[PDB]
């Protein structure tokens, strides 16, 4: 529901839940290869379900070099 | 699910046809690094290795893995003098070393030579990244030779290496690129144990390990061509798992050996390897000091004194 974006460079948006992570990433236009989504201490995969009460942190895997 | 234990996967890799839970991803990552090292003979068992550490996810993960693998891994951090980014990079790296009881060597660019990367982007005649790259490579090699390290390890990953290759093809050098570069006189060996790992995979390791790394990118990185290359390659990877690795492996094994003979000189100033009379590092500082004096940022009677290569 609440999605914290990286890098900070802080950015925070919000989306609807009860759908796979694959779906919410596509809405945000994020390439799954380039990010890691974290709920608490647990990493989420594309098939994993995000809730309507969930708080996610999406971290960029991409190094600017 | 996890391929090993059948429980819920923390990391799914479609490129490898492999999914793993936390415990078994951690083991696999360490073992794949060990396998990468053995295959290309990057390091000797228990050997002293200089790890170039930025505080970023890759180089901290590398320092972690090389320590776990029994190598004697000393970190080198270079404080590049880029604003708060460099300050935080140092702090994060010191914190990592402190917690794990690891030896960290530090070179402060501004403190040693008078000017950091931002000043170099004005005074050197080079753009920031150009001056920075040169400073990093030279100083890393210098510390290695001075402290008697045979080999240096950097945290370059698959996306990094694939991007460089793609860049080199888009703007034709090629033959110089490799995961293992041989030691020479005045030149430590250079190895990239993470070169087959995607950024996503290294980051997953770093997160699952609970490693505190600097999230912030350097401010000079935005709009870099490397980001464009990675974006294009990852566009392909998304719909064609394994493409990046086939791309880089294909080049290394097939194309590169058929691409290519002058001996490296010795710098008149510092004595370190160069193809010129005076190496690029020493020429940069001579130009910087000249320009600095004109702008009254440096005293006229101050002179650049290089640390000469020992023998
Ligand atoms: N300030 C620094 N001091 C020492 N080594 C560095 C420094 N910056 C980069 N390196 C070395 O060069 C490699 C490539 O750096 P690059 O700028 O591509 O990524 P990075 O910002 O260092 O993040 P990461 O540590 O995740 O690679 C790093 O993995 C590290 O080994
Ligand atoms: S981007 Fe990478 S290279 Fe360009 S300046 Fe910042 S750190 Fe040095
Ligand atoms: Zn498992
Ligand atoms: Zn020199």
């Amino acid at each position: 529901h609440r999605v914290v974006l990286r890098l900070p460079e802080r950015k925070e948006v919000e989306v609807k839940g009860n759908r796979p992570l694959r779906e919410v990433l596509e809405e945000l236009g994020l390439n799954p290869e380039t990010v890691v989504a974290v709920r608490g201490e647990e990493l989420l995969t594309l098939e994993d379900e995000v809730r309507e009460e969930d708080t996610l942190e999406v971290l960029s895997a991409i190094s600017g070099g | 699910v996890c391929k090993v234990c059948g429980q819920k996967a923390q990391v799914e890799m479609r490129s490898r046809g492999l999914a793993l839970c936390r415990e078994h991803y951690l083991d696999w990552f360490v073992k794949e690094t060990e396998r990468a090292i053995r295959r290309h003979r990057m390091l000797l068992p228990g050997e002293r290795v200089l790890v170039a550490v930025s505080g970023g996810k890759d180089s901290l993960a590398l320092w972690d893995v090389l320590s776990r693998l029994g190598y004697q891994a000393v970190g080198l951090h270079i404080e590049l003098g880029i604003g708060e980014y460099s300050k935080r990079s140092l702090e994060v790296t010191q914190a990592f070393a402190r917690e794990r009881g690891l030896e960290l060597l530090v070179v402060d660019l501004k403190e040693a030579y008078g000017f950091g990367v931002p000043e170099l982007a004005r005074l050197s005649g080079r753009v920031a990244c150009s001056a920075c790259g040169l400073s990093k490579r030279y100083i890393i090699n210098q510390v290695a030779v001075e402290e008697g390290f045979r080999v240096v390890a950097t945290g370059h990953n698959l996306d990094d290496e694939a991007a460089v290759l793609f860049g080199n093809l888009l703007n034709p050098t090629l033959s110089r690129q490799g995961p293992v570069l041989p030691e020479k006189p005045g030149l430590a060996a250079r190895v990239k144990p993470f070169y087959r790992f995607s950024e996503r995979e290294v980051l997953s390791y770093t997160l699952l390990r609970g490693i505190r790394y600097l999230h912030e990118e350097c401010p000079n990185a935005k709009g870099a061509k490397s980001l464009l290359y990675k974006e294009a390659l990852n566009l392909v990877e998304r719909s064609m798992p394994g493409a990046k690795l086939r791309f880089l492996d294909g080049f290394l094994e097939k194309i590169r050996p058929r691409l290519d003979e002058v001996a490296l000189r010795e710098c008149e100033r510092c004595g370190y390897p160069t193809t010129g009379a005076v190496c690029a590092f020493c020429r940069m500082w001579d130009a910087v000091y000249r320009r600095a004096k004109k702008r009254k940022l440096l005293p006229e009677e101050v002179s650049f004194r290089p640390r000469v290569k020992p023998l």
